[PDB]
């Protein structure tokens, strides 16, 4: 059981995707969103960060016909640094 | 929630001071303008002193003040968040548009609100959160009818109580509202935060509706900008007379400010001293000034709030 609990694409374009997730019952300080062609290496993502007060994000620059894997990580600060809950990922063909 | 003594306060000062040294870096070259962190942490520290001198003998009583405990643990938590921001942002902190710099200014805002909330609950250094007088009697009555003497309520409590008076459709709408009221970002609403909010989106009678029309679904709402941020953003639309925006001020909490682009090629700012912001917008729209919210052609309808 991850955080966020559900992730979906709501608008589409050959080069753009609009993604949305739930509002949490836990505290999130920030989300780290990543994307890249599925079955590729990490050198090929491309990540960015969104407040924990947001439920949607826009990804652009994706070449069409390509299978992407998209991950949301949820980060809470502890006395150390930011730590994450389990993550949720979807695979999306533009 | 856990209890504050002097030792933990000294740790808090040393952490703030560490952040201060980090932000004194020449290569940072930090802004003059509020929220100016290198004034906020010194000022927060010194007000904390003024509290300590008042509760000089009465230290055990103060370590139990629920507001004071929540505030000291959040202050701890914020200054830690910031030090760790410098550590992971690293050299990217000396480039101004890097996102780490954005987060640094965001937390600068939070430190600012926190200072105003402390001075608001501890005027002259002595607790007055049980006798805080909410400016709006309609809102004052809600606060005391639901929580009484309390100075600070957990967010889910406040969520439930308010939901019975002004219901909320979704946790989405809830999280946006949370974003707005909880200026201190600790999951607690204070009587200070609540006062401010209930002043921005009065009438009480239609609180959340006013909040949705002016904040959630208005392209002209800017949250906290500075004066020169207002004009710097409207500098993009000199060609478009009547493009307008409105903002919140970190120095004048509970107040609105507006800026628009004139037909003379100027960018001028105004304050609706008398008129709820929706009326000031309505008048100024009919008056031919607030035509284009954020340089956009469709201007939202704020009739139906009357």
């Amino acid at each position: 059981s991850s955080v966020p609990t559900k992730l979906e694409v709501v608008a589409a374009t050959p080069t753009s995707l609009l993604i949305s997730w739930d509002a949490p019952a836990v505290t999130v300080d920030f989300y780290l969103i990543t994307y890249g062609e599925t079955g590729a290496a990490g050198s090929y993502f491309q990540a960015f960060e969104v407040p924990g007060s947001k439920s949607t994000a826009t990804i652009s620059g994706l070449k069409p016909g390509v299978d992407y894997t998209i991950t949301i990580y949820a980060e809470y600060y502890y006395e150390d640094g930011y730590y994450i809950y389990s993550p949720i990922s979807i695979n999306y063909r533009t | 929630p856990g209890t504050v003594d002097k030792k933990m306060v000294e740790k808090c000062w040393k952490l703030m001071d560490k952040v201060v040294r980090l932000c004194q870096n020449p290569k940072l070259a930090l802004k003059n303008s509020p929220p100016y962190i290198l004034d906020l942490l010194p000022d927060t520290y010194q007000h904390l002193r003024t509290i300590l001198s008042r509760y000089e003998g009465k230290m055990e009583t103060l370590g139990e003040n629920e507001y004071f405990r929540v505030f000291m643990e959040n202050l701890m938590k914020k200054t830690k968040q910031t030090i760790s921001l410098f550590k992971e942002g690293k050299e990217r902190m000396y480039e101004e548009n890097s996102q780490p710099r954005r987060n640094l200014t965001k937390l600068s805002l939070i430190f600012s609100h926190m200072l105003a909330e402390l001075k608001g609950i501890f005027p002259s250094g002595l607790f007055q959160g049980d006798t805080f007088r909410i400016t709006k009697a309609d809102a004052a009555e809600f606060w005391r009818k639901a929580f009484g003497e309390k100075t600070i309520v957990p967010w889910k409590s406040f969520r439930q109580a308010l939901h019975e008076v002004h219901p909320i459709s979704s946790g989405l709408e809830a999280m946006a509202l949370k974003s707005t009221i909880d200026l201190t970002c600790n999951d607690y609403i204070s009587v200070f935060e609540f006062d401010i909010f209930t002043r921005l989106f009065q009438p009480w009678s239609s609180l959340l509706r006013n909040w949705n029309s002016l904040a959630v679904t208005h392209p002209g709402y800017m949250a906290f900008l500075t004066y020169d941020e207002v004009k710097a953003r409207l500098q993009k639309f000199i060609h478009k007379p009547g493009s307008y925006i409105f903002r919140l001020s970190c120095t004048r909490l509970g107040q609105w400010a507006i800026g628009y682009v004139t037909a003379d090629g100027n960018i001028l700012q105004t304050i609706p001293h008398n008129k709820p912001l929706f009326q000031a917008l309505i008048d100024g729209f009919r008056e031919g000034f607030y035509l284009f919210p954020d340089g956009r052609n469709q201007n939202p309808d704020l009739t139906g709030l009357c």
